[PDB]
């Protein structure tokens, strides 16, 4: 629930489960003057680790 | 105040410093190519 602007949803059948329904909402943004800061060091350190 | 070359594979160096190879992307594509024409296949027979 800390702030993670790489937030990925969940995608499928498994968004109907409460925890994906409270991962997913997260993410959605109100129209309150948005703060909430994207990342800037995301594309010089590159983890392809699979 | 008064004074007094062309090299295309090049593309594939800035893979390791800022990742910009080419080749990657081109893999990829053509694995996904393949993919697809067999799968397509293989659901058709």
């Amino acid at each position: 629930l800390s702030d993670n602007p790489q937030r990925q949803s969940v995608s499928g059948p498994l968004s109907s489960t409460v925890y994906g329904f409270v991962n997913n909402s997260m993410m959605v943004q109100l129209p309150g003057q948005p703060g909430i800061k994207p990342l800037t060091f995301a594309n010089l350190i590159n983890f392809k680790v699979d | 105040n008064r004074g007094g070359q062309a090299d295309p594979t090049k593309s594939l160096q800035a893979a390791g410093s800022s990742s910009s190879g080419v080749a990657k992307g081109a893999l990829t594509i053509l694995g996904g190519q393949i993919c697809m024409l067999g799968l397509q296949k293989q659901l058709q027979a």
